[PDB]
């Protein structure tokens, strides 16, 4: 798919994807729904080739749910970011690789901490204050840059997110047709139904 | 295409008098985009020093791997692994993969704790040993790195000396490269103590 | 590459990089990318090319010629035409350039036209043409209004640049400023992007992504 | 644009205190067949200059032409055509340098690699390179195809600098390159044993040497030699 | 590269430059090309290094290992099978081009590998990409009945030719001499005709000379007692 | 290469030239062609050289194995594990070889093994490069029970022609002479032949 | 099929003084891994206190020397020997460059002389022709060994003043003549050492107001 | 991927042209008029490749002009287009050709008629009810078949064409950033501003 | 094609075989290759049928022109011309021509004019596919100065053997001989030929 955006702010970690699907020369759907969550306070937005991002998403979901239930503990954003990556580093040597650039974006309740990593299909992790895949961030590092601050709010996050989207609208060829903003905190995972 | 030059960076090894010094750039980018400027390519296995420079999640994959062998290594060995014993296991390591190599260009750096002689080495992407006695240079500044080291260097020089020397070999190399930059990081190293030294330089 | 030039109230601004590459290698941090036409018309440089030191320095003596016969400074329109249609003669020859030429005139006023290698010729208030012109594109429609003083556009255009230089890693060196009134074009200093970085994280408190 | 069909191999030469050797051997190969056994590849201008040809042996009997026509026109309403304005070396390289690099640069090139041997007016040594590519070098030794790779190796033991050159008497100069040829013999599997020699000479002037052969060959301890590897007998 | 080997009365004689070479840069200019099989039997390599290397060590193990097996000291014939046959089975992809020499209690022994699995045999042979210029030396001066002293005079003659006319071959000259009923003699850097010249200048920098942002401890030793 | 293999009277004679090419470069000019697969079994080698190597040492293996077991193996036998894995190898090997041996009770026999792994038994065989200009000389001056002498000038003179023509084949012309009296090695140098 | 082109290897260097320039080039000419030669001079004295390089392919570089002589020559028939200031030879070899944009002089030109005003001139081009005025320029095969050394003790990048840690530049000081040599010369030595394609000889042509000199040294033969 | 539209109503033709103008990864514009008016009763939109299509609308717009002035007389829309056509068709065969598809809506003062000509780089001329090029027409005509009349006023034709626009702006990947709408009638031609 | 010129002492010989190919399939089995360009300068044709026709009729058009002019041209002359078409449109031709006439004064000369263009004036030359399977033997067996009956029976054996080998050469062997006496045509068919 095409745009996902990450941003770290002050007490929370916020994910935007868009909600486009095309195929060829149609767009089939406008509300699809580009993120899976892996734990309660961990959400993983994704875009790539077509069925591997899905594919890939849903079976890391169940690897974390299976270790969720095993252990009666969730994992750490660090911890899941890091299995996440061996499995797309352990992909792009297979005989057809997982074509998947993933965002893992979690609130770590130890030490009470949101956490953004950026990982693409290849396996290349790291951790960023915000991120993005594919030509999304060649629009939105540049405002990014400018006005992020580590201290921001969740609310002042998301107006810089509001200026990420406007630009892109703006310049980019492609109708992305909006994006779903959902925010990872302290509280877990919940999505801003007015974007 | 060329995986060696996708995230780009550079890494370079000197000797000196009692002390070896090994820096690297911070950036990680995907070809013209700049993504990371706090990407370290320098890691360290107890008091031997692994800086990596190439496709950055080989460079990571190869961390997590010395890692994972160096402390087998100790826990067996009832010691940590020298400089000497921790090349030969890079190159191992790196030929096993011949036919489906890691993209990577590995440096080690260290002291030998026992006889005290400093030790710099470097590896081709399937592991061959290039042991100079000078300095080792690594990544998509490589040339000039060469350049700079081949000018700058000169034998026995005192760790504080050193640094200014490794630090303008790679600095001046790097704003000669559009893949490295962002940042940089200087390790000084001593038989018994290590500086590490963040530097001041251009973010374009 | 970035260049980047918008039409505002006290005329145009003009702000391009100064980087050159070939592939990896840094071939120079000084380039001149601005064609200083003539002393009324500018012209920006991006796209692997100098091919446009060649023409657009043939077409200041196209515009000299111009206003020796026709007894009046060429306009605009005119000289971006002259410089396009001759490109279009040389259509599927080499490479990918693209241009804005830049000036003010009294029939036109300010005017800005981005003439491209592929024949295109576009009239526009902002154009951000290169590499990095993305990045560029970013601070400017953000912080772009017509009511902008001469001293915070021309910081704008140099801020604009310095965010391209940043991430762009085939633009940077430093910051060629340039105002543009029917007057003439005005040089407004050359800011070498290393210390204009923490000069302005500093003092606007932007890249704290950067430690510094 | 062409491919080469019958062509001639490695073209050797040197300066020595007095004057410049060249040589060539007598064969034109058609790809791996040795065709032409007979066939002249220096090929002097007049009594001054020899011109030594490797490559395409079409675009050599062309360029052999040329220089005869050269040589005519040089005569041409010029009382002194046998004197002081005589055809030099400098003179017959320059014009087929020109022609060289005017030939690549239309797409269409001449396919050789040509050595002008010769001595100047003033007893100067002249000796210089120029290919299909129209690139030109002089140097104290030059050579052609295999023998750039085999006999300067050899011929820069006699004179590896400028300063080694009036140092080599035209004895010592020639059994170089006479030994030269003989390793090319050995080890160019497009070679032949016959060959020609050419010196010119400031004071005895040219010498053409015709039907020379590669002798003194160390073969004995093939008898030696058994299996490749295990075998015994 | 340059390699040579060259046998002579009593033994054989291999050498080799110490120029490593990635397109046009120097990579090393100190490179070890000599090769230890086992304490008599030694190789030069060419081409790919780590091929050469890892190739030798392989077989030179396996050649230690089966010495001990068979209580005796292992042949060069032996090492010559072992390389050709690991070589061939890869193709000509293993790229490692070894002028493999020795003695052992059958004689001294000189040959030549290719990187496809060929063998050759011969009293002088050369490798690498100045090969042509050492062969041509070798071709030259070469005669039956050497003496030892003649013999490195040779071979280190036929490595000059390559390190000068060649660009891919360059620095310094390695030379091993095996002679029967002797210790091998492993000669590194017998020559060194590329010292560099002393610099005009000096470019050791005034300290405090580089600009630094942030200074740190790093914590090489183990977590501590108490 | 120019390989060839020749019956007569006492017996069978092998020739070949001792010229290894690198494209142009003559990595080898006193290389022995004719290699021994068992005591009276010999074969030439064109081609590749570490192909026909790798295979000749396998036959000579299968052949000493052979020997071990069910006494001394048939040149015809000898031509059939040649043929085995040439055929078999066909599209990675490339190996033109001439198998020649001396049974008392089959006296001399050549088998020529082209590219392909077709076998082929004939009263004599010329192979490699060089081969190509001296079919017309053979054919003409072949005949049946020739004497030692004559067999050696055949040889002799047809190489010659074959290196002369041949930019890939050159060097000495070695052969191996197969009789009941033993196994005899000749070697002729170009001062010899080239006047021919 | 015929390829045209061909790389001679090589390497050249302008630095620009404050009343005086140099622009110096190895004497090494080459093909694939063969010398051709190790004394053929690459940096040519042009007339009207201009030298001039055209390094990569010798054949395209010999004629574009060549008709810029020529250029000079027709200069003073056509202008009544006026001398030809280096800013115009500069434009004036940008028109010869592109004159062949379409089958391109595969060089890297670089002109060194005096300004107008006296001072030291180094102009850098293109193989098709653009170009630009610099302090500084290193071009051929090892320029990538070469520039990064000179920004550093040239222009002095990356350099300070010990005590203000980054805060205050070392000061732009003019270099003498013989300062310069000695930066070039150290150039070169390390340029042969790490490039195969670098050595034999350094040939160095200085250009003051008193004239064009010469100075040559030794470099590595390997 | 350039947008553009004509529909022949009862008294007039309506042509709607994207104000899209991309050049790769970018939207450099998104006030682009694709059209030239070639006489006063005679409005030509174009769509195809860079350069080509305004060098080729200005160059066909200058010889009506041209033929305008000598003559002193209009000619009619079938006239126009057929010169169109024959520039057309001899460019196809041309060393390089124009790249360059058009619609010509123009007003016949004579007939009384409004007439729509559908025309493409080939020189494949075709006079319609209601035309398009590239991909509009996929997603167009379907609706056009249906709700289409030649008695329709232009006040329904601006309608119908909101409807088609509509559809565009829901089903194509690209943004096209809007259109401009013309009208050609009696009266000659104008703009429609708001839209 | 196997195609041959051999000079003698009374004066010159053509010899040629009679197949044309399209692959394998022989598109004429009567074929004359020997073709005459003057009273007593003939050429031995190899290579493209077409591209080698084109060539002979444009010579044979300007040593007809040239006759008018100058007289008699000499056989040099003659491949001077041939060379010239050959050489300057290289690119564009694939044609193989043995040139061979008699004078008085320079009696029976023999110029081969292989791909290239080049010129190569020899006592006797041989060309075509089929020419590479006899290089041995026409080196062995030619000697100068032969008499008619010796040179006629060079050709016919030589011939024969390039026929029994190369497929793209096959038929009737023509001839035609130059000598001062006039220009005497010979053919030898396959009964007769192939016996030998
Ligand atoms: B810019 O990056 O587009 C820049 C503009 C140019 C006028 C200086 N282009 C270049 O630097 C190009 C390479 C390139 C990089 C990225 C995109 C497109 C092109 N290089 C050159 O034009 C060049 C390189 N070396 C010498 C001279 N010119
Ligand atoms: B010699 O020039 O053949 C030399 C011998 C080697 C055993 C030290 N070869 C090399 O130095 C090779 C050349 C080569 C280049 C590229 C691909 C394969 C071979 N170099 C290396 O193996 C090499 C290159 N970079 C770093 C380390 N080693
Ligand atoms: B002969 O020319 O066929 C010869 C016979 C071989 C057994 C020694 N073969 C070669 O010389 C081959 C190349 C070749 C030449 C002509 C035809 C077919 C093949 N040479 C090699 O295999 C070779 C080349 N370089 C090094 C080692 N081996
Ligand atoms: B001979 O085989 O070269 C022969 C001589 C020709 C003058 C009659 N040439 C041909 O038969 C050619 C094909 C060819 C075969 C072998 C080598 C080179 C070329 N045949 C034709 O030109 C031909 C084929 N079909 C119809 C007409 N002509
Ligand atoms: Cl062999
Ligand atoms: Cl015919
Ligand atoms: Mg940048
Ligand atoms: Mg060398
Ligand atoms: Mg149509
Ligand atoms: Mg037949």
């Amino acid at each position: 798919m095409d745009i996902i955006l990450g941003i770290r702010v002050q007490d929370s970690v916020i994910l935007a994807s868009s909600k486009a699907v095309t195929r060829g020369i149609s767009v089939l759907k406008d509300s699809d729904d580009k993120t899976r969550q892996l734990s309660p306070h961990t959400l993983m937005s994704f875009a790539g080739e077509a069925g591997d991002t899905v594919q890939f998403a849903e079976y890391i979901q169940a690897n974390i749910q299976l270790y969720s239930i095993r252990e009666d503990y969730e994992l750490s954003p660090q911890a899941v970011s890091s299995f996440v990556r061996q499995e797309l580093a352990k992909s792009i040597r297979s005989r057809r690789p997982y074509q998947v650039n993933v965002l893992i974006g979690g609130y770590d309740k130890k030490k009470n901490k949101p956490e953004l990593y950026q990982i693409d299909y290849l396996g290349t992790k790291v951790e960023l204050p915000y991120g993005a895949h594919g030509y999304s961030g060649f629009y939105t590092f540049s405002l990014l840059d400018h006005h992020y601050r580590p201290d921001m709010t969740t609310e002042e996050g998301l107006d810089l997110l509001k200026l990420c989207v406007q630009e892109l609208e703006k310049r980019m060829p492609m109708d992305f047709k909006g994006v779903i903003v959902k925010i990872v905190d302290k509280d877990g995972i919940r999505q801003v139904d007015d974007f | 295409s060329d995986p060696s030059s996708i995230n780009g960076g550079i890494v370079v090894a000197m000797t000196g008098k009692d002390c070896v010094a090994i820096a690297c750039d911070l950036r990680l980018g995907s070809q013209s985009l700049g993504v990371s400027n706090k990407f370290e390519k320098i890691f360290h296995y107890g008091h031997v020093f692994l800086g990596i420079t190439g496709l950055a999640t080989d460079v990571t994959t190869l961390n997590e791997m010395f890692r994972y062998k160096t402390n087998l290594y100790k826990l067996k060995e009832e010691r940590a692994i020298e400089p000497e014993t921790f090349t030969q296991l890079v190159s191992s390591s790196l030929y096993e993969r011949r036919f489906g190599p890691y993209f990577v260009g590995p440096v080690v750096a260290g002291i030998n704790s026992k006889s005290g002689k400093p030790f710099i080495a470097g590896f081709d992407l399937i592991g061959c040993i290039d042991e100079a006695k000078d300095f080792i240079v690594s990544g998509t500044a490589s040339d000039q790195l060469f350049g700079m080291c081949e000018s700058l260097y000169e034998p026995n020089l005192e760790p504080e000396d050193l640094f200014e020397t490794i630090s303008q070999a790679l600095l001046n190399a790097a704003d000669r490269d559009a893949l490295s930059g962002w940042g940089a990081v200087v390790y000084i190293i001593k038989k018994d103590e290590v500086v590490k030294r963040y530097l001041k330089m251009r973010q374009d | 590459t970035t260049t980047l030039a918008f039409r505002f109230q006290g005329g145009i601004i003009v702000a391009v990089d100064s980087r050159a590459t070939a592939g990896n290698w840094v071939a120079s941090q000084t380039v001149k990318k601005v064609i200083e036409i003539n002393p009324f018309l500018l012209g920006t440089m991006a796209g692997g090319a100098a091919d446009f030191q060649f023409w657009e320095t043939w077409l200041g003596s196209q515009c000299r010629l111009h206003e020796l016969r026709e007894k009046e400074r060429i306009s605009v329109a005119a000289a971006s035409k002259i410089l396009s249609n001759l490109v279009y003669q040389y259509k599927g020859a080499g490479l990918s350039m693209g241009t804005m030429i830049c000036g003010y005139t009294r029939k036109e006023g300010p005017t800005i036209y981005y003439v491209d290698s592929d024949g295109t010729r576009l009239k526009g208030d902002i154009f951000c043409v290169g590499s990095g012109q993305t990045f560029a594109y970013g601070v400017l429609d953000s912080n772009y209004k017509w009511d902008l003083s001469v001293e915070d556009a021309l910081y704008l255009g140099k801020r604009s640049i310095l965010a391209a230089a940043h991430r762009d890693a085939y633009s940077g060196g430093s910051v060629n400023l340039y105002h543009v009134t029917e007057d003439g074009w005005i040089y407004h200093g050359n800011h070498d992007v290393g210390e204009l970085f923490w000069k302005v994280k500093e003092e606007e408190g932007s890249f704290n992504n950067v430690i510094g | 644009t062409q491919q080469p069909i019958v062509t001639g191999t490695s073209v050797i030469s040197m300066k020595y205190d007095n004057g410049v050797i060249i040589a060539a051997d007598n064969l034109g190969s058609y790809g791996s067949l040795l065709r032409f056994n007979g066939v002249e590849r220096l090929i002097p201008v007049g009594d001054n200059t020899v011109v030594g040809i490797s490559g395409d042996i079409s675009d050599m009997q062309h360029i052999e032409r040329l220089l005869k026509d050269l040589v005519t026109e040089n005569a041409y309403d010029n009382p002194l055509a046998d004197a002081e304005e005589a055809l030099e070396p400098s003179y017959i390289f320059e014009y087929l340098a020109t022609v060289m690099y005017q030939r690549r640069s239309k797409m269409n090139p001449l396919w050789n690699a040509i050595i002008v041997a010769g001595v100047q007016s003033n007893g100067d040594q002249f000796l210089r390179y120029v290919n299909l590519l129209g690139v030109t070098y002089s140097s104290p030794t030059l050579a052609t195809g295999f023998g750039a790779h085999m006999a300067n190796p050899l011929l820069r033991k006699v004179v590896d600098r400028e300063s080694d050159i009036p140092k080599t008497t035209v004895q010592v100069a020639e059994e170089a390159i006479v030994n030269a040829m003989r390793v090319l013999y050995y080890r160019d599997a497009r070679s032949s044993r016959n060959f020609s020699l050419a010196i010119i000479d400031k004071n005895t002037g040219l010498t053409f040497k015709k039907n020379l052969q590669v002798e003194n060959m160390k073969w004995d301890f093939a008898k030696d030699i058994k299996g490749y590897g295990t075998q015994k007998i | 590269t340059t390699i040579v080997g060259v046998k002579f009365n009593n033994g054989v004689v291999i050498a080799a430059d110490t120029r490593s070479t990635q397109g046009p840069i120097v990579a090393d200019k100190n490179c070890a090309k000599l090769h230890r099989i086992s304490p008599k039997i030694w190789c030069a390599g060419a081409g790919t290094a780590a091929d050469t290397e890892a190739v030798t060590q392989l077989i030179g193990s396996n050649i230690e290992l089966h010495s001990l097996y068979t209580s005796r000291e292992p042949r060069v014939v032996s090492a010559l099978q072992m390389l050709k046959q690991h070589l061939f089975k890869y193709q000509g992809h293993i790229g490692a081009y070894l002028i493999v020499a020795g003695v052992d209690p059958t004689g001294s022994h000189l040959f030549s590998i290719h990187a496809h699995g060929s063998t050759d045999v011969g009293y002088y042979l050369s490798l690498g990409s100045g090969s042509l210029a050492a062969m041509a030396v070798l071709e030259s001066h070469w005669k039956q009945d050497l003496t030892k002293e003649e013999a490195i005079k040779l071979a280190s003659d036929a490595i000059q030719a390559g390190i000068w006319n060649d660009l891919g071959s360059g620095s310094n000259v390695d030379v091993c001499v095996m002679e029967i009923g002797k210790d091998a003699e492993y000669l590194r850097n017998y020559l060194t005709p590329n010292v560099r010249e002393e610099k005009q200048k000096s470019y050791k920098f005034p300290r405090g000379t580089t600009a630094v942002l942030k200074e740190s401890i790093v914590n090489i030793c183990d977590i501590q007692e108490e | 290469t120019s390989i060839m293999a020749v019956t007569f009277k006492d017996g069978v004679i092998l020739g070949a030239d001792s010229r290894t090419t690198t494209g142009a470069y003559i990595a080898n000019r006193v290389t022995d062609k004719l290699t021994r697969v068992h005591d009276k079994i010999w074969c030439c080698r064109s081609g590749s050289a570490a192909d026909t190597q790798a295979i000749a040492d396998i036959v000579q293996y299968h052949l000493e194995l052979y020997t071990s077991q069910y006494g001394t193996p048939s040149t015809e036998t000898a031509a059939s594990v040649f043929k085995e894995l040439c055929y078999e190898n066909k599209d990675n090997l490339t190996a033109g070889i001439i198998v020649a041996g001396y049974d008392d009770k089959n006296k001399g026999e050549v088998y020529t093994i082209p590219l392909g792994g077709s076998v082929h038994k004939l009263p004599y065989a010329i192979a490699g490069s060089g081969s190509t200009f001296i079919y017309g000389y053979c054919d003409k001056n072949f005949r049946e029970n020739m004497s030692k002498e004559e067999t050696v000038d055949f040889i002799k003179h047809s190489l010659s022609q074959a290196i002369k023509w041949d930019g890939s084949s050159g060097g000495v012309i070695r052969m191996v002479v197969l009789t009941a009296a033993g196994v005899e090695r000749l070697i002729f140098y170009p001062d010899e032949y080239e006047q021919l | 099929q015929f390829n045209p082109y061909g790389d001679n290897g090589g390497t050249i260097l302008g630095i620009a003084g404050e009343d005086f320039a140099v622009l110096a080039g190895d004497t090494r000419n080459i093909t694939d891994y063969s010398i051709n030669s190790r004394y053929e001079p690459k940096v040519f004295d042009c007339g009207d206190n201009i030298v001039m390089s055209a390094n990569g392919f010798a054949a395209d570089g010999d004629a574009l020397v060549k008709r810029f002589k020529n250029s000079v020559k027709w200069y003073h028939f056509d202008h009544n020997d006026k001398k030809l200031s280096i800013n115009s030879a500069a434009r004036n070899i940008q028109h010869l460059l592109y004159g062949k944009r379409f089958f391109p002089y595969y060089v890297h030109t670089i002109i060194a002389g005096l300004d107008e005003d006296g001072k030291g001139a180094v102009y850098s081009f293109d193989p098709v022709g653009s170009y630009e005025r610099e302090q500084c320029r290193a071009g051929g095969a090892a320029a990538s060994l070469i520039m990064p050394f000179l920004d550093n003790q040239v222009n002095f990048k990356n350099q300070y003043e010990p005590g203000t840690n980054g805060k205050v530049k070392k000061p732009l000081k003019y270099l003498s003549v013989e300062e310069v040599i000695k930066l070039v010369r150290d150039s070169f030595t390390s340029a042969t050492e790490r490039h195969i394609q670098v050595g034999d000889g350094l040939e160095i042509l200085i250009v003051t107001k008193d004239g064009v000199r010469k100075e040559f040294y030794e470099l590595k033969r390997d």
